[PDB]
């Protein structure tokens, strides 16, 4: 607390007041105490003791002593300024590659600036870097490629829509395919990393050619989510865009993600951000329309963690619906508001696959233009999921299905 | 003198544009080298603009002047001139780090709060995203309708002036030109690239830096630059919202003008990461495999040869002497990636 | 010029577009604007000691420059633009690794000896120069 960072400010003046590489390990010493020591005393700590100048002027032997030492001392402040000047320095140290006991913090070091900003990405990548994390991507070392892993991940998470096109054009999605294989922590971190890279979908086409995401379906319904491996609301945020997708690979990945933090975050915070990301209303979309197994299994398993109702499954066969059908699915995707309204009229399946604006606007009661248009995405969603079998006897579905997947909604009125 | 749009591409080849940027990130702002109003609303025009080095000059020189007139003044004529908005414009939208982290020591130093940088992915937005950026931008008169009609990134990206005008209470037109204004200066950011599978925002973005925008419009329809060149004025119009004329004539005529080799087989549980090794290497040249019960039998009669990597089986081990195929076993009782580039090197002088 | 338009641009515009999209109400005026409408790699890579003389490289740049021979002034961009390099300039009032890439290559070198005005002086190095180059 307070004399904990007292005693170690005075530890870390006196070993910076303390020709060779001692007292180094006297900081690494004093660093691991402090944060296996609550873990707030050695961000604070970090903070205080991180002379970033002094550490960088070791650095271009001693500079194993150096890298290993800086790798702790990585904070959005230090990282912050490091990332003015701490580039014409680290980019020279991943030139060279022949240690191994050194590209372990070079690999680490990366790994942390890659999750920095744009402007960051983008020049630890065009001007070298991202080459020492696919070349490294080759050495069969424990602890190095779980570096190299989340670096790759944080490099397509963080960036913009050129570095990911970079990362494709550099085969990141091969090189991390071998990372894909038993430790059970490295093939999540590729598997998070190549989801993140086919949720764009520029690229989609050549991320499924380099053939790793069949391995995502099969990994995810092998283990349970109780891991314990906090990221903070910005990093939760990250996670939301990836179940809001399909591949059905990405809404995996994003369901066990959130079903570990939603245990994490109800374990130790017991409350709950999800609501302010948005994160229920996907995982009860995901429930509700769902097809497979295993990630409606694990989106169960979250929202029963924090704490609201199970949705169940919808039936496919829309033009057979009553009126107890329309009132359910009216109150799982979120107009509860117009239940009544909906039954006073009583609308069939029929009557609200067929339902038009005037009516809307004039006998159901949705004043405002902007309720209708949430209320036509929700249809058009429902719609390009129903069955129509009986009452097509032609497979025009299909036909529709083939020129564009949005023209599978037109089926009914045609 | 690069502020002026008519000289700007001669005072770019005599190059010393290229100077302002790493000079500017040299040095600190505490200078002390008094202007008067007249001089300082003499470089809001440069922080307003285009091309990141008047930016940064001016973010320096109200750096400076914030200081100064904080330090003798105790005062601030700086929202009289309209510096603090463009500060904060420049905190929100902008990519060096520099000319952020320069508009960041001003807004503070003044005494107002320091908006932080917006996220670029707008079309997964959800409400709260929204109700910061109507707050960052100035419209924190309209936070409780926005949120009580629950407006998206998407419906956000989407809205037009009727729904302004009638739904969300935005009841003068000066008010919704200004909105509008605000918009487009954000669409002209985002990123779409959850929804674009084709890039048509850099097609777009080359003929004119003004018709970044429309790439939201012109997907969200169903388009990309092979369905582009069929479209009409009048489906650009309605279905598209582009309204001006110019924009819907200088994009038609713009858009008119446009099994396997390999069957690696190994141990599983030991020796196994080689394999996939061998997998990228080989698939890295042109040579497609089959790593990963009878479809293996299906697959290895289909593949053009063998690869034994040692380091169940024995119904696989006589499935590749059976039939007429070739071999090339890799033994593992020196770089390991060396070993590999020379089997691939025997592999393209073989096969 | 709000709506983007421009004089190479402005010839492909209609009456319809000038009232509606730029604001030109008097018809005499709308016309009277169609009608007026549709009637309308280096050469010399400087080295110099950074912190001895400079601005004199920099004079150079400016002069030679002024004149029509690309420079490059301002790591292994600087080889792989002096590879490129026509010829070269020692400017004189990490550098034994420069003197040496101006005579691996076949490359012509015109060194420019400092230890009269400067400016006439550097007047007369680039009549030299038009001359020889």
């Amino acid at each position: 607390r307070e004399v904990s960072p007292g005693a170690g400010t005075e530890v870390q003046d006196a070993l910076e007041r303390a020709q060779a590489l001692s007292a180094l390990k006297q900081a690494g010493g004093a660093r691991a105490v402090g944060a296996g020591l609550l873990l707030p005393a050695v961000g604070r700590e970090v903070a205080q003791g991180l002379d970033l100048l002094l550490r960088l002027l070791q650095a271009p032997e001693t500079r194993v002593q150096a890298a290993r030492l800086l790798e702790q001392i990585l904070v959005a402040e230090n990282r912050d300024r490091v990332a003015r000047i701490g580039l014409g320095v680290i980019l020279n140290l991943a030139k060279e590659r022949e240690p191994v006991e050194l590209a372990r913090s070079v690999a680490g070091i990366l790994e942390h600036m890659f999750k920095h900003s744009e402007e960051t990405c983008q020049r630890l990548v065009a001007a070298g870097g991202l080459d020492a994390v696919l070349y490294w991507c080759r050495r069969t070392d424990p602890a190095l490629l779980r570096h190299c892993a989340l670096a790759l991940g944080n490099c397509a998470l963080h960036g913009g829509q050129a570095v990911q096109r970079r990362m494709v054009e550099k085969r990141a999605a091969e090189w991390l395919f071998p990372l894909a294989f038993s430790d059970e922590l490295l093939r999540l971190h590729a598997c998070l990393a190549v989801a993140v890279l086919a949720t764009n979908k520029e690229v989609e086409r050549e991320v499924e050619r380099s053939g790793t995401l069949a391995l995502v379906e099969p990994l995810v319904a092998s283990l349970d989510p109780g891991r314990f491996a906090g990221r903070g609301p910005d990093d939760l945020q990250r996670l939301v865009p990836l179940l809001d997708s399909n591949r059905l690979e990405a809404q995996c990945i994003g369901a066990f993600y959130l079903c570990a933090e939603a245990a994490i975050k109800s374990l130790q915070g017991k409350t709950k951000v999800f609501s302010d990301i948005g994160a229920i209303q996907s995982l009860k979309r995901l429930v509700s329309y769902s097809t497979n197994g295993t990630k409606s299994a694990l989106a169960k398993r979250a929202l029963r963690l924090l704490g609201e109702e199970v949705p169940r499954p919808i039936l496919p066969s829309v033009p057979s619906w009553k009126e107890a059908e329309v009132q359910t699915w009216l109150q799982q995707i979120g107009f509860s508001k117009y239940c009544e309204s909906f039954r006073e009229q009583q609308v069939d399946g029929d009557l609200l696959l067929r339902l038009t604006e005037e009516e809307l606007q004039t006998d159901l009661g949705m004043k405002s233009g902007i309720t209708r248009k949430r209320f036509f995405r929700e249809l058009t969603e429902l719609k390009t999921f129903a069955n129509y079998s009986t009452c097509d006897r032609s497979n025009l579905a299909d036909w529709l299905g083939s020129l564009d997947p949005r023209f599978r909604q037109y089926t009914y009125g045609l | 003198l690069a502020t002026n749009k008519e000289v700007e591409r001669e005072v770019e080849r005599s190059g010393t544009l290229a100077l302002v940027e790493p000079l500017v990130a040299s040095l600190d702002p505490g200078r002390f080298a008094g202007r008067g109003p007249d001089d300082l609303q003499r470089l809001v025009p440069l922080l307003d603009s285009n091309r990141l080095e008047a930016q940064c000059i001016g973010a320096f020189y109200l750096c400076a002047e914030a200081a100064i007139k904080s330090l003798q003044g105790k005062t601030k004529v700086f929202s009289d001139i309209g510096a603090i908005q463009s500060l904060k414009r420049l905190v929100s939208y902008s990519t060096n780090g520099t000319k952020s982290a320069l508009a960041k020591r001003a807004l503070r130093l003044l005494g107002e709060e320091v908006p932080r940088p917006i996220l670029p992915s707008v079309p997964s937005w959800k409400e709260a995203e929204v109700q910061t950026w109507l707050q960052q931008i100035g419209f924190s008169k309209y936070c409780e309708s926005f949120r009580e009609q629950q407006v998206d990134g998407d419906l956000l990206l989407r809205l037009t002036e009727e729904e302004l005008q009638t739904d969300l209470g935005m009841k003068s037109g000066i008010t919704r030109k200004r909105f509008f204004r605000e918009l487009t200066e954000l669409k002209t950011f985002a990123n779409y690239s959850t929804c674009d599978r084709s890039n048509l925002a850099d097609w777009l973005g080359s003929l004119d830096p003004r018709f970044r925008q429309y790439t939201y419009g012109l997907v969200s329809c169903g388009l990309d630059r092979s369905l582009l060149h069929r479209v009409s004025e009048q489906q650009l119009l309605e279905d598209c919202g582009i309204h001006l004329g110019v924009h819907r004539a200088r994009i038609l005529t713009a858009a008119r003008e446009m099994t396997p080799d390999v069957f690696i087989s190994y141990r599983r549980n030991s020796g196994s990461q080689l394999a996939s090794l061998l997998k990228v290497h080989l698939q890295l040249h042109g040579f497609s495999v089959f790593i990963d019960e009878d479809k293996l039998i299906q697959s290895v009669m289909g593949a053009r040869n063998f690869v034994l990597v040692l380091s169940w089986v024995h119904k696989e081990i006589v499935t590749a002497l059976s039939c007429g195929k070739n071999i090339v076993p890799i033994i593992d009782g020196e770089y390991q990636e060396a070993t590999i580039e020379k089997i691939i090197r025997f592999l393209q002088g073989r096969s």
